[PDB]
């Protein structure tokens, strides 16, 4: 009988394919985020003129999905991988299958459907439409184009394919529980991330300072309006991603009534899209050095 | 000659919500165009498949409608003199038209034979109209969703990948944006591969070679007839619903129907919550025996073929199981906690900022719908039943249940309160203050759940505009119309006495005795209430073939009773022939129509007999005092209209005799009071002058 | 002429590599730090009797190398590859040179020193014995065994190897600044990072808010010690990064002078080292897991 | 049998500085243990490469028992009771080592002795170069160094380092370069590899703008490279290195070494012309951000002190009025160097950079030289400074240094010395033989406070309460000076044990009497002078009213040695040699001797008494110039 592929290798298998497919191998953004759509590379990347091809994977920390190491598919953290390709290919879908073949999964032994998703994170202003692709019933990639990144019309169109990590390592390896994951060389999921799923679920719920959330939050915002001020896009955008974190916890501590809710968003999208404006304004201002190399590439 | 011609875009995977609408929009524009282009043709069948959009016209006429135009001239005595010959007029009608006179016909108008020279103005030919036709069509469409493309923002449904245009065999060349239209399809994303196709008719079996199945009706025909053989062969009694073979259809290109089983500990669980998971979320086909016993089986298909099919059900299996683990742990926790904590968290949920939580709303329910009982008339156990539940009713909102699937919202507040030793109508009564679902869907089978939905939609809606939330014409952000729409359909349902012109006093005064923490605007906002709740009546009598006067008639009551209103539009839908009738609605409109001008106090309509001048005033002041000795709002509407309307020939001899506008202010002010008086009796069914008399 | 390797094709090479020794292919964390030796899959994964062996990319800014882009080897961030291997193999020194060779460089063309650097890092209290692997004259790696990582007797050893992922690309690169590097289909260093490195040197430097960055540290610290008295190591591990980073933020801002440096250093000490024994304690809470697996994978 | 006994211990690369103590060690442990294991041998060799530590032991006798035995017993110790300044925990184990052991050969002519330590026991297969070589069976203990020459290694120390000072030399003869090597930096280098090949690179002209100090800094002591020069000694663009291999692919290899080097060299030049735009005034006025230490306060205002103390200097010591003005200059502006990048970069190069930098803005050269001396000496070792203003300004920079940092507390121990006070105080001391001032340690306390009082009292609270314990420490750093030229102790204790504390009395006593030690008359002068101490240290008079009284003597000796002490002090000055203040002392023994046996001290007549103890104080106090003479033991 074959061996599962781990983790290690299905990252590994994806990194490859996506490096014949033109994409760079970028690393996972240093700050504490709840999907990869917030790291630079997908977001900050997808405005302006300037072409884009990157694939990295990402920790989704997002708070009020831990289980303290009962539910083995919803987790504190969990990996997605994100492929982002600025502009997006016309054959993006025939590449999505080269690669899911080129995970040992042959279509013609399973069932794939691209079924409509209306992708959304209103506090990002990151709008979206793709699909959600299940196989065999569950749900392991979220496909997208994106539309509206940072409430900005986005000019060329950007693809981006998100890979739920563990979803697809546990059927792969056709495991009922993440914790018996095999991430490399044999090494168990659960023997690892164990302690810490259980340790940021107490966190999350019954340990965190709700005070201290709130006034890290509100410093935050006030020091990324400063740097927006003088125009410093990526520490903003790092204050930016912590804010929203804590708002999380927040949410996840029970702190946040459905009613500032929208107030919070409303401050966290006003960040994003000012940071959109100074972004975009000193790159135009730096001439476009992408344009250039993709000139330098077809010629 | 009759031409076919094929047009295919094919896409990227489309929502099955959108994909007949969008090849139904495709026929129409295609129409429009071939009418406007002035085309004919014999049919056009439509294929859909979720990757592409196809059109098939057959017989199609060669051409655009050509202008043969027919001019007429001069007369045949004028165009031809005794000799027959032409005359030179006959000549130049024929050469100013382009003709000669060998193409002049006589044609006969009214006695008199006139020249006729048909000019042949041809018009088009197929390949030029099908360019700009394909380009309009193409530009025009709207969908749900929205579309962006490189450098090419468009708003759309889905990217377009290929596109196919043949005539016949001929290829109409066009090319979109950078995507050129050629005559290569492409087959199933995993079984197939592309082909080329000769002719347009050849189109749907060339799918059927790469395994696509083109033909809409013929991929629900072959699924149904699948899903009968496994009912057949496995004894199964599978209940089907159709939105979901909708869905289903317009998601797969090559059926293969199957079926997986699972554990028997989930038949543990409701049935209710089994067959939400299988039906709206896996979209799962529950399975029934023949006693409609609900198995642990479930069928779905897959867009393939019978290889490997047991791979995929366990796939769907574990998908299932993980669902049914998680709703057996919702389920089992729910149970473990009491009533109260789930009441006392309520007070955490803001059912709004500007009116506040949803106890608050459940206290002001509770005392609305304790009222309610007190005013239908309902029995002491009744009303007691109805007090708890509106005690209770919202607390299935802050269980696992309702945090997992949302719609199942009352059907488990009833389903734990019958486990956690309540009242059984209780809880019946809590599943069924939602009803009903939609505009039509189920109202509640008690009158429990049937006052208790009321009196909380009746409280949303006060409150809501209490706030100034006023939805507008396209926008409705609470669905307050449907609750209103339901409010309306439970009273018919019931036929209870529902008066929206005093409700503002009676929700005010109660919360003034109970309760005043909800009372400072809250009937001065129910008096655009009064205004509100006209239109949704209105709505729905226009839904039920009403004349529009006849609505119109019985909805400027004074009264604004609900029932009453259904009862008098009973009535005068009912008598569109009686004879004695159009004379009194005559009579009726010109009276109201006069009083309509009336300037006087409303308050103040004694009539005074000393101003008087002829003798039918007294007769019909006597008629009109012993009617008043009867009339109250204590008698059917057909007693009130029988007993107002009868006396017209007093009100005809009074009109004849008796000149209503004098040039005398009192005695033209007691004529008015003698008439309002009439008018504010009449008013009760409403304004007559909305109707049309023929 | 033979290609030199892309950045892309560096990381892919020794990942791949050190796999076929058993390593784990962890991602790096997400916090914002200056090595990668600080995180938790080399500080906190070397500590306990517990076997582990991986290798990370990790992003290190370090603030006071912020050069605002002219200088082509000081950055504000640099990126490292972290190998770590607990316990220590005796083969440790032919595996690097191994990777070597499968980096495309002959160790029989070059010469390649071993010059003893006792590696210190006062502040979270790490020791360790090793060299500076000098490339012609240039150095490209730490090699370094462990022996007190947050004061604590380390047992087993934990063999580290760091590559310089910016001196190491631009040496095999043969370019003559950082940003004159080939990181990825063809795209260079520059392109992407020299806005990066303009703006977080302002921000280090001539932008960031003085008493905001004091509350933040001192808040962390709070929290930090809070979150070890519960017991949650990970999250105040997380913000024993973030007083760290803190720490050189005010450092680089020209706010700490040698008195105070040395009491921030003394608390983030005491900081780490109660982390270090609330761990130990919890994973001897737990019977050492990968202790128990990774003995019954070898058999 | 006088067999020969081969044992090499091979490991991973240890740091060059250190390598061969350990063999030397490791020698001298096998030559001890064949000593206490009773063993005869002819000789032990060494040899040492960057991976192991061999010894040889010829001529060895076969018994003490036989010898495998004992050799399996002692080895494994004697592997293991090796010291080293770091030692490392190993993979497992708390087995702590320089760097952890790989391979072990012990072979006894063709026998192998097994003696086992960890994971790696003992065998007798070697392995070769790291790079070019290969492992290597061993066959007899006398082919070690050959078998091990066939692997591309170098073992012999000695002859490895005299290979690559060959290939120096053929350097030097073919480009008519001056290669100058330096002897750690060649000791360093031969314990770097194992196969030499000496190489050279060159570099841009256009750097050789710049001094020499950076280029041999950047060189010798971060790339460990020969700077060239010429004849004329001018430094020409190029340097030389060594590679661990043979001369394979050496021009890439140099071209890479190159690349470095001029990385290095740019960032140096970007120094210099950055450091070249500010005026002095800027670099002083900055100075003041700068604290010196926590507890003291900042350079400029330590400048300041230093400046006053300098001008007290060339008061005191005599200077004329130039050399008064430019020690003034200097110590305004000597310090104001330490903020540069270029120092930052180059940590050695403080100070001497200031001198460039000053000279360079049109200044006096005298004041640079200062500027360049005020860090001499460099070490324990290191040179003293050419000029008087140099000296003067090293002198009161670690003057204020040790006050202040005994001020606060910080008395360094003995093993940790965290800011070199030690060394400071041993430069100040070695500066003062050198050059011979007459300096109380004893009275600087109230100096220093006195006029910090007079000009700058903020730096006044317990701060001579502070400096009274460093006149000790600078006593003994002096001692430590003493019995590193093996001075007898008993000297030491009189020499320190001084009154006046003097350093240039000290020195002067000191080789006085490490001189007049071997002459016989010796002996009887040093029991009179005890004996007299030893009589007046009880005196009850008033150290002001000595007057001796002639007419209360009893005998002539009485009266002639209070004539002779009266013209001894008519000449005893404060500017006599040393040696003409002992030989004249000493010349009045007899005087003394023949006053005790006439003369008893002890009188039952209080007043003559009295009289006669003055005669002997005055004496007295004279000796206590010389010190503490009790403290010297005769015998």
């Amino acid at each position: 009988m074959s061996k599962k592929l781990s983790v290690q290798e299905i990252i590994l298998t994806l990194q490859k394919f996506w490096s014949d497919q033109g994409c760079m191998l970028m690393q996972s953004y240093d700050t504490e985020k709840g999907a990869g759509t917030m790291s630079p590379y997908t977001f900050l990347r997808a405005i302006g003129p300037e072409p884009w091809n990157a694939a990295y994977v990402e920790p989704s920390r997002r708070p009020a999905d831990g289980r303290y190491g009962e539910n083995p598919n919803r987790l504190y953290q969990h990996h997605q991988f994100q492929v982002v390709m600025k502009p997006s290919p016309e054959n993006v879908q025939d590449l999505y299958l080269q690669s899911l073949e080129k995970l040992g999964i042959n279509p013609l032994e399973h069932d794939i459907r691209f079924v409509e998703d209306n992708w959304e994170n209103p506090s990002m202003g990151c709008a979206g439409v793709g699909w959600e692709v299940w196989l065999d019933g569950m749900e392991i990639s979220q496909f997208t184009y994106f539309q509206q990144v940072g409430g900005l019309e986005v000019d060329p169109v950007t693809s981006e394919i998100t890979y739920g990590l563990e979803r697809l390592s546990s059927y792969i390896q056709d495991v009922n529980s993440v914790f018996d994951l095999e991430w490399g060389d044999g090494v168990k999921y659960g023997d690892i991330f164990l302690e810490p799923e259980f340790e940021n679920s107490k966190y999350a719920f019954e340990d965190s300072n709700e005070e201290l959330l709130l006034m890290l939050f509100d410093e935050y915002e006030k020091e990324a309006k400063r740097q927006i001020k003088n125009g410093l896009v990526h520490p903003a955008y790092d204050y930016c991603l912590k804010c929203s974190h804590t708002f999380n916890l927040m949410d996840a501590r029970g702190m946040v009534s459905v009613t500032e809710r929208a107030g919070y968003l409303d401050r966290i999208r006003n960040m994003a899209k000012s940071i959109a404006k100074e972004f975009v304004a000193q790159r135009e201002k730096r001439g476009f050095p992408l344009l250039k190399h993709a000139q330098e590439e077809t010629k | 000659m009759a031409k076919t011609y094929l047009l295919e875009i094919g896409l990227e995977e489309m929502p099955a919500h959108v994909v007949t609408p969008s090849v139904l929009q495709l026929k129409e524009r295609m129409i429009k165009f071939l009418k406007d282009a002035r085309l004919d043709f014999e049919d056009v069948k439509t294929f859909s498949t979720p990757r592409r959009l196809t059109v098939q016209v057959l017989g199609l006429a060669d051409k655009q409608a050509d202008v043969k135009k027919e001019v007429r001239g001069p007369a045949k005595k004028i165009a031809q003199d005794a000799d027959g010959n032409w005359t030179k007029a006959a000549i130049g009608f024929s050469k100013g038209q382009g003709a000669s006179t060998d193409d002049i016909v006589f044609k006969d108008v009214k006695g008199t034979p006139y020249v006729f020279v048909q000019t042949f103005t041809a018009g088009k030919t197929a390949a030029e109209v099908l360019t700009g036709g394909i380009k309009d069509v193409i530009t025009k469409m709207n969908f749900p969703t929205m579309m962006k493309w490189s450098t090419y923002s468009f708003k759309y449904i889905r990217p377009i990948r290929w596109i196919v245009s043949l005539l016949d065999d001929e290829v109409v060349p066009v090319q979109i944006l950078d995507v050129a239209a050629g005559r290569v399809s492409r087959g199933h994303r995993f079984l197939g591969h592309d082909v080329e196709i000769a002719t347009a008719a050849d189109y749907e079996a060339d799918l059927a070679s790469v395994q696509v199945v083109a033909d809409a009706a013929k991929r629900k025909a072959t699924i149904r007839e699948q899903i009968a053989a496994l009912a057949n062969e496995r004894d199964w009694q599978i209940k089907v619903n159709e939105d979901l073979l909708e869905e289903v259809n317009n998601l797969v290109e090559y059926p293969t129907a199957f079926a997986g089983d699972f554990d028997t500990k989930y038949l543990t669980i409701p049935d209710e919550v089994l067959i939400t998971s299988m039906r709206d979320h896996q979209r799962f086909f529950y399975v029934t025996d023949a006693e409609d016993n609900l198995l642990p089986h479930f069928v779905s298909v897959r867009n393939g073929n019978t290889d490997h099919l047991e791979n995929v059900a366990l796939g769907n299996q574990k998908v299932l199981t993980a669902r049914l683990e998680d709703a057996a742990f919702f389920y089992h926790e729910d149970q473990q906690h009491s009533i109260q904590e789930y009441v006392e968290r309520l007070k955490k949920v803001s059912f709004h900022d500007k009116i506040g939580t949803m106890y608050e709303k459940m206290q002001r329910v509770m005392i609305i719908s304790d009222f309610l009982a007190d005013r239908f008339g309902l029995t002491e156990t009744e009303k007691n039943q109805l007090h708890r539940a509106a005690q209770i009713y919202k607390f299935d909102l802050v269980t696992g249940m309702v945090g997992e699937f949302p719609e199942l919202q009352g059907v488990m507040g009833d389903k734990y309160a019958v486990l956690k030793g309540e009242d059984p109508a209780v809880g019946q009564a809590i599943r069924e203050h939602y009803m009903p679902i939609s505009a039509d869907g189920d109202l509640p089978k008690s009158k429990v759940g049937a006052v208790l939905a009321i009196a909380d939609k009746v409280d949303s809606i006060t409150s809501f505009f209490a706030v100034g939330l006023t939805p507008s014409g396209s926008n409705d952000p609470f669905a307050l119309r449907r609750q209103a729409f339901g409010i309306v359909r439970i009273v018919r349902e019931q036929g209870w006495d529902f008066p929206i012109r005093q409700l503002e006093a009676d929700i005010q005064k109660e919360l003034v005795a109970h309760d005043a923490t909800y009372n400072l605007d809250f009937e001065k906002q129910t008096a655009p209430v009064a205004d509100f709740l006209t239109d949704r009546v209105k709505q729905w009598f226009n839904n039920r073939k009403i004349r529009y006067d006849i609505v119109d008639t019985v909805i400027k009551g004074s009264r604004q009773d609900i029932r009453e209103m259904f009862k008098a539009a009973d009535v005068l839908n009912a008598h569109q022939d009686d004879p004695q009738f159009k004379d009194t609605i005559e009579a009726f409109t010109r009276l109201l129509r006069i009083t309509a001008k009336a300037k006087l106090a409303a308050d103040d309509l004694t009539v005074d007999p000393s101003l008087f001048e002829n003798e039918a005033e007294q007769h019909l002041y006597d008629a009109v005092l012993e009617l008043q000795k009867q009339f109250t709002p204590a008698m059917s509407m057909e007693d009130r209209f029988k007993a107002l309307a009868a006396l017209r020939p007093l009100i005809v001899d009074y009109f004849e005799q008796t000149m209503v506008m004098s040039k005398d202010e009192k005695v033209r002010d007691n004529h008015l009071k003698q008439l309002l008086t009439i008018a504010q009796m009449i008013n009760v069914m409403g304004d007559l002058n909305q109707l049309i008399v023929k």
